[PDB]
């Protein structure tokens, strides 16, 4: 059974 | 208050408030679940992208239309589409607005009854009314007679009307439409080497069909010309490069309309089912129907169809009658413009199916006097 | 508490607490037993020097890497390396810290299962999670799409990702990496007279490769120039004197990446396996992958590779697409920075493989939902 | 004189004179140039070994098939293969023999036209005819109706035929075939540690697939059984020793046929494209097609496929119809036996494309009446 990532919200392109 | 003129269609959902010129929000009716696994955490990945959002992420989705041929085959997806249409594309809660759906002629009853039951129970509208998709297209032309050929994307139907009295025994519904033309184009493109298989690439083939294909005035002469010269080969750039060159596939894809034997269908083309629909009418209203032939629907937007159809009917019809084909430039939204006009009428204001009436007779109210 | 972001790698073990910018302790992963006899008594001579200690006593040791190509071939030595990493380079007992190992794609299952069994039985961590080495490198770039070429020291793998949905059928793993380049450089140095044979002198050849070699923009022109002038010959001082002069061996060693036929490998270079990995993807996400090509891993630090690769892909790709190669200056630790970011996320906090779960399903839990 | 029934195929070229039971010469269609340097002088080393000779010297060659998916991608190599087939495996000059090639359905026109142009200009045959690979397989079964699923090594196509009248609108061509199964097996073998990369080792993986793999009657039960017991693990000896043990990779490789999502393909398996191909046919010939389902082609030789397919179709089809799957023991050469029968007919003797006809109309004669 593949790992189904649970429900998140964010973020991208900011911590970088 | 104002009425919501929704128009489910099959391929493009067109909606907007009654009394305007054009639909407010037009977006494909596709619901696509993701198909790969997904490794980024917290990306905010939803479980189903509907409407125009799934035409941008279509690279990793499996788009599937919820309406096959006029009829609705997947009620959960259709409910999702309606919910999106009401809440995100118009942002008006349905608790305070009448709705005017549209339905093809000769459709199964259960489809219409389920539609009204959904609209009254889930969305809880004040009152909804279902209208035949051809009468509206006749409204939009400002006529009151005429035989309208509404070649949508799901189903092509041909409803003749005289002086406001529809002729129920002369409706000729044919199930060839834009989707079958897309599939046939995708099938004949393989003769040059281009293979489109994925349900996402059907959209690319649809774009090719919209931008390049045209209806030939005379089929054999075009087939002979395209086989000698090279003045027809128009090129097109895929979503990643690698331009393709379409030869005589340009006018062979929409030719299927006039020769449904190409995709194996038995019936006669849209040029001969109109003449048959006329000949079933009475002998004294045939001149008016000949003179007021109306075109509508998306698929009748091919460049050069209003001349091919007129030539064909003039060949079939008696030599004395005048054959005229009304092809307004706003063909695609003709049904919705007519729907807006009908919903804006004062005389029509008492024909809605009020909710208390539904509570007293159940969903089978739609077949009753409130049609 | 804080998580331990370890990253086994093959050639340099990089570790550190989650939430920082750079790994706390970076040291070669070599375990070298002494090979001579030893006559001084009471000198305190140990039986195996691991990590950075064996890069200073390498004159009398026989260094041997415990990880050949991603996979682990000598489990006792790997356990020793992990024990050193936890206790002496970080000085934090593992009983109070979650761990986040990293693993190359397409590796044998038994390797991963043994890794988790060791981490849970010997070191007795609270919870550990294994992640693919390319998704982290994509985290560190702050993107969410893109095709990442992570040319480490053990194995070069090329994982394409779109919108967070990894494409498992388009992973192209190639076993040419920094170690094979070191061996090939050591093999072509013999054409001038310098012979390096001992496993200790492989480190000297590695230093030569790091400090002098560069990737040529055009191979034939450089081969012609180096054969006429002498503007390329750069000299280097061995650990004992006797400087050496490297001629056209400078750009011939890293050229093996783009022509794996030099070391007898059949496959195509890293310039063409990326294009093949892209072409296996769907037709609608190829533009985004073209525009967001990401480089990572140590071996992609050669001066002038981000231009050679772009030139090659632009030659292969259609002329309309824009080819852009992301080469951040912090390439070497990109995987570990991404690992720190992933371990610092709140959404990820419930994906760890808790110890009670391992007790209930055994080591085969890693292949299950907790990937 | 006698006719030459050649059958290009993709993976095995099968040829022989018309009127026999089995092809005279069957040999892989691979052309492999040497890749190393070569130091012995006068050894008589050729520049390209084709056919079965390159399956014995494959250790130092780079084999490359000239036919990718039905279509031919490398015309010079295909010409070389044909020349070998005529002159060395049959030893009959083509100047005195008609030829009957075979071609998959829905292939590009240019491929067929180039094929006929080569046969008429280079080899200079008296007359050649091109036939669809499924009608022949229907000949060999001695039927005249039935829907034939010809799962070759290049492409799987499913042509329904009734009473001798082919239904051109119901041909469902799918590009999953034996080659993709070989690649997927080579990709899942890496989960135990065995890595095959070279184009020569693809042949070894093909041999493993042929000798060990089988199609499971029920997939989940087999996956559960192989994960508990060890009664399935069958071992196999490589061309140099070091036996390998295949576990649940045995029935996972050919399962891709019924779930093309394993290799990332969107479409439905061979168990559901047959039912879809039937449902496109008319309502009155569906019983006969249900009762006369024919299997052909090499890839349908997996032990236990004629039961899995019948179970799947019986699940899909209405409960009253009888589902029967014809699986003759001579499945592999079914197309060629049918070709021999067709070439031996007297009624067919005037359908050949005579050379004078080609001289008058050019290579485009093949699309004309002489199909
Ligand atoms: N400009 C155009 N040229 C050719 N075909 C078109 C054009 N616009 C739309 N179509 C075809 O018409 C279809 C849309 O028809 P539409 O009238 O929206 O159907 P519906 O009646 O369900 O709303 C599309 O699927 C497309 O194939
Ligand atoms: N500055 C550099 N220039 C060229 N090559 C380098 C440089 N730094 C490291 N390398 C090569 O990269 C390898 C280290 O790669 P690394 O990313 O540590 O592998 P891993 O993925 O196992 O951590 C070294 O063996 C060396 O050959
Ligand atoms: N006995 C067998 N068991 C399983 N697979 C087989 C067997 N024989 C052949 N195959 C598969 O079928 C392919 C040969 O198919 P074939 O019918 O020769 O293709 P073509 O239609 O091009 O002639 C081989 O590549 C092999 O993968
Ligand atoms: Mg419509
Ligand atoms: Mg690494
Ligand atoms: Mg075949």
């Amino acid at each position: 059974v593949p790992p189904k990532i649970p429900d998140g919200e964010r973020v991208d392109f900011d911590d970088i | 208050t104002t009425a919501l003129v929704c128009d489910n269609g099959s391929g493009l959902v067109k909606a907007g408030f009654a009394g305007d010129d054009a639909p407010r929000a037009v977006f494909p009716s596709i619901v696509g679940r993701p198909r790969h696994q997904g490794v980024m955490v917290g990306m905010g990945q939803k479980d189903s992208y509907v409407g125009d959002e799934a035409q941008s992420k279509r690279g990793i989705l499996t788009l599937k239309y919820p309406i096959e041929h006029g009829i609705i085959t997947n009620w959960d997806d259709m409910e999702k589409i309606w919910h999106h249409t009401f809440y995100n594309e118009l942002r008006v809660a349905p608790e305070e607005h009448p709705t005017l759906l549209t339905e093809a002629p000769l459709n199964p009853k259960a489809n219409r009854e389920k539609m009204t039951q959904i609209m009254f129970e889930t969305f809880n509208v004040p009152a909804m009314y279902v209208a035949i998709q051809a009468v509206l297209s006749l409204y939009a032309s400002g006529r009151t007679t005429g035989i309208v050929l509404d070649s949508g994307d799901g189903v092509t139907h041909n409803v003749p009307i005289y002086e406001g009295y529809a002729l129920p025994h002369a409706i000729m519904r044919l199930d060839l439409a834009g989707r079958d033309l897309t599939d046939y184009l995708m099938k004949i493109l393989t003769e040059r080497g281009y293979s489109f298989v994925t349900t996402a690439e059907r959209e690319i083939v649809r774009d090719i069909k919209e931008k390049l294909c045209y209806v030939a005035l005379d089929f054999e002469n075009e087939m002979a010309t395209a086989a000698s010269s090279s003045s027809l080969e128009k090129s097109y750039e895929l979503p990643d490069g690698q331009v393709i060159t379409i030869g005589n596939e340009r006018f062979r894809c929409p030719e299927t309309l006039f020769q449904p034997s190409f995709i194996g269908m038995e019936s006669a083309g849209i040029h001969e089912t109109t003449y048959n629909s006329i000949m079933k009418c009475d002998i004294d209203i045939r001149k008016d129907l000949y003179a007021n032939n109306v075109l509508s629907g998306g698929t009748t937007m091919y460049p050069g169809i209003a001349d091919r159809m007129q030539k064909e009917i003039t060949a079939l019809a008696p030599s004395t009658m005048k054959i005229k084909i009304i092809a307004p430039p706003e063909r695609k939204y003709s049904v919705w413009i007519g729907g807006s006009i009908l919903a804006s009428l004062s005389t029509f204001q008492q024909m809605w199916i009020s909710k208390q009436e539904y509570d007293e007779a159940g969903p089978s109210i739609v077949h009753r006097k409130c049609f």
